[PDB]
RNA sequence: AGCAGAGUGGCGCAGCGGAAGCGUGCUGGGCCCAUAACCCAGAGGUCGAUGGAUCGAAACCAUCCUCUGCUACCA
RNA sequence: CCCAUGAACGAGGAAUUCCCAGUAAGUGCGGGUCAUAAGCUUGCGUUGAUUAAGUCCCUGCCCUUUGUACACACCGCCCGU
RNA sequence: GCGCAAGACGGACCAGAGCGAAAGCAUUUGCCAAGAAUGUUUUCAUUAAUCAAGAACGAAAGUCGGAGGUUCGAAGACGAUCAGAUACCGUCGUAGUUCCGACCAUAAACGAUGCCGACCGGCGAUGCGGCGGCGUUAUUCCCAUGACCCGCCGGGCAGCUUCCGGGAAACCAAAGUCUUUGGGUUCCGGGGGGAGUAUGGUUGCAAAGCUGAAACUUAAAGGAAUUUGGCGAAGGGCACCACC
């Protein structure tokens, strides 16, 4: 009986380039040993981080998947693999006497990136409204649920990677839809809650290169 | 064992699995990732007794266990990841939960960013049991 | 174990109602010595005053209820 | 009794009944 | 005899509710029946707050809550104490009871 | 007729040097308003018999007796 | 009353009674029965504590609400082979 | 922790809210068809109401023939509980649970309350359609529209109070307009058991469904409400003939 854990070696992973801070943390693996090798065992890895403590003292309730494809020597790169949101702000969003509308697009940017996204946007109680209800009929949610369709498959095709991310940042889209779907019916509490990757294409290095400096 | 970071300057970070139900406790410490562990011990492994071993104190020695394992392996910030038995069957955290954070908390271990990362299901199969539920 | 606990004694400050099956237990409020911040809740057997300094073999547990 | 297992008795006998009146032909 | 106005239930013109199933117990019951609990608590209450507020890396820091509901069959909530009987007159009150802290 | 098993409380059984127990049956008491369940206590033992080794055997030694497992009237 | 006789009994199983201050307990003295007369009972005095200022868990009691196919009143009523 | 494969289901939003003749109906989008209410100085002119015969729909379980079988899980194999336990509890697990196609026609299928029409108090909300009106938002002017506020009109699910009135009472704005007894119309009950039983007819592959007695026995069986006792009912207090 030996510890195993004497033949570990601490890593270093840096977050993109849209990142301000650039150090994540730190991993350990075992030492390389004849046919398996450790720049294998670090090829499928995913990070759950948190925003506010990679980019700013921005909002602290969103999340992002990174997973790591190559290894320079004590020094991993990763790149962006999804957006989710925390569980008890995103539960603290529904209460009872409102609706919430929820919608999903397959979209892809100009690379071979295929995503899916996915939309919460819930209704506003007016200032001086008396009833309780705050209430909507169903062809209005349909119509809502149409411009958030169309607001967040049209600020998609024509960006690439970087500025999406950028993009992701703040509530951009958020807000967007709740300036431009306002004239329907008023919302309150509109994020984007998950974006997903399904394809991804061909890994060359240059994209690697110019996402990290 | 040894190794070249900064310890008045920074602080490491790990992640811990906190899984508490009605029957067991689990502490479970990982890396980052999740992918590689530290060091795994649950409420069957301080008491023997079949009785309580979901007790708030059993829970508390193995995380002060855990404790010490992380502090002289190299451990010192960790990110809370809470977890009940989720599926159709509750949804409540169990009895071990509350103190394995006040265990974890007292050792000198720092907290970073808790979370209850719980498997919610949207209307999945049936629950355990007849119609009538389990009559006792 | 393997552990030595070093012992710490404890002033109470209020004294609670009286939990156990029959009535034979005493919730009271002690506060450290070492630094007078910090104010936990005890199980005790027997008469309590106030200002009565107790012995704690351990500084971790919180006192549950009559059961 | 109740009359939902005086009723399953009373089917039980109609069955009985029902076999040997067709066997006793 | 008739005991309550309704059945004990919110279907007026309906006939047909979806089922549930109780959180203590299994039993299957109808939606509109059920004692319904949506508890709103914290992590830690009132004695690991400052024992988490003193070993955290992050200052001025919020502290996350629970935010479950639990469906209740009839029997398990009067053995739970969650709801108990009233007088005959005192059963026609329908205002929930109210809250100080 | 020849070789082996068992011989222990009314019944069945454990035991092999420092040493009479188990399950069951009987009797009595408690618990309860009373009965049944539950608990406690005891009586009941040439450990099949003979002689010997051993400081000391129910067990070790040789024999016989009683009931069973296999050959069967073998001239 | 006197001399002999010197048994069981080595702090007691299941269970169960009484009590919290001059109290329990130890210790003796009066009265009742009494011609002869206290191991019982009612009083009295001496010495004199441990623990606790609470609870509804057990055994029960008082009040309110609710349920009942009970009312000779749950030690009630009742279904079937 | 990363993915793969199969099947089931659509949480929180979800309410004494909506639709449908009832059973019933909850992810997104597209196609087809149907319908209530509102609005109308549009059209036919009594075409209406209830309904033996007859006909459609009809939960779950059950049957027949396929595909598929993730979870749950009648019968069954065990482990404990118990004097007994083939029961409550726990581990597995068969038919079934899911879809297609052919069957039966049964529920506390309840609002235990048939359908149409009229009359008879109020109050504040709710969903739809329509109308009127100070004001705020869709960034500052106007108009209409969506989103709020103030009121009404018609239909629908409901709620609160009531010496209108009724009932045995619980209660009911209908269960009222009933001895001061009649608006129209269909089904159905004459004490409790025997009994939805025997037989006859009929439907069905089968399980069974519809129609449906008698002999005999019985002086009570029931409905509402009150007062006691009893709860292994709840909420407050007490006792050394209770406990610590
Ligand atoms: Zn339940």
């Amino acid at each position: 009986v030996v510890d195993p854990f004497s033949k570990k070696d601490w890593y270093d992973v840096k977050a993109p380039a849209m990142f301000n801070i650039r150090n994540i943390g730190k991993t350990l693996v075992t030492r390389t040993q004849g046919t398996k090798i450790a720049s294998d065992g670090l090829k499928g890895r995913v990070f759950e981080v948190s925003l506010a403590d990679l980019q700013n003292d921005e909002v602290a309730f969103r999340k992002f998947k990174l997973i790591t494809e190559d290894v320079q020597g004590k020094n991993c790169l990763t790149n962006f693999h999804g957006m989710d949101l925390t569980r008890d702000k995103m539960c603290s969003m529904v209460k009872k006497w409102q609706t919430m509308i929820e919608a999903h697009v397959d979209v892809k940017t100009t690379d071979g990136y295929l995503l899916r996204l996915f939309c919460v946007g819930f209704t506003k109680k007016r200032n001086n409204q008396i009833r309780k209800t705050s209430y909507a009929q169903h062809q209005q949610v349909r119509q809502i649920r149409k411009k958030m369709m169309e607001i967040m498959t049209r600020e998609v095709q024509t960006n690439d990677l970087k500025e999406v991310v950028n993009k992701l940042i703040p509530d951009s889209i958020g807000k967007d839809i709740e300036k431009a779907c306002q004239s329907i019916y008023p919302l309150h509490d509109v994020f984007v809650r998950k974006v997903k990757m399904l394809k991804k294409p061909k890994f060359e290095l240059g994209k690697l290169m110019e996402l990290h400096g | 064992s040894l190794g070249p970071q900064v310890a008045e300057g920074e602080n490491v970070f790990g992640v811990c699995h906190i899984f508490a139900s009605f029957n067991d406790t689990f502490v479970h410490v990982t890396d980052l990732s999740g992918k590689e562990t530290i060091c795994r011990v649950t409420g069957g492994m301080k008491v023997k007794a079949d009785r309580d071993e979901s007790s708030p104190y059993a829970a508390m020695l193995a995380a002060q266990d855990v404790a010490q394992r992380c502090k002289e392996l190299g451990i010192t910030a960790l990110h809370i990841k809470l977890r009940a038995t989720g599926g159709n069957r509750t949804k409540t955290p169990g009895p071990g939960a509350q103190s394995a954070l006040r265990a974890l908390a007292r050792s000198g271990m720092k907290i970073g960013r808790i979370e209850d990362v719980t498997p919610i299901p949207s209307d999945s199969t049936r629950r355990k049991g007849g119609r009538r539920g389990r009559r006792l | 174990t393997s552990r030595v606990q070093p012992i710490k004694l404890a002033r109470v400050t209020k004294v609670l109602g009286r939990t156990g099956s029959q009535g034979q237990c005493t919730q009271v409020r002690v506060e450290f010595m070492d630094d007078t911040s910090r104010s936990i809740i005890r199980n005790v057997k027997g008469p309590v005053r106030e200002g009565d300094v107790l012995t704690l073999l351990e500084s971790e547990r919180e006192a549950r209820r009559l059961r | 009794m109740r009359a939902k297992w005086r009723k399953k008795r009373m089917r039980r006998l109609k069955r009985k009944r029902r076999k040997m009146r067709q066997r006793s032909k | 005899t008739k005991k309550r106005r309704n059945n004990g239930r919110a279907k007026k013109g309906r006939g047909h509710v979806q089922p549930i199933r109780c959180t203590n117990c299994a039993r299957c019951v109808p939606k509109d029946k059920a004692i319904k609990k949506f508890v709103i608590r914290n992590i830690v209450e009132a004695a690991a707050v400052r024992d988490i507020s003193e070993a955290s890396v992050f200052d001025a820091y919020v502290l996350p809550k629970l935010y479950v509901k639990l469906h209740y069959c009839v029997s398990c909530a009067i053995h739970s104490k969650v709801v108990r009987n009233r007088s005959r007159e005192a059963r026609k009150d329908r205002t929930p009871p109210p809250r100080f802290r």
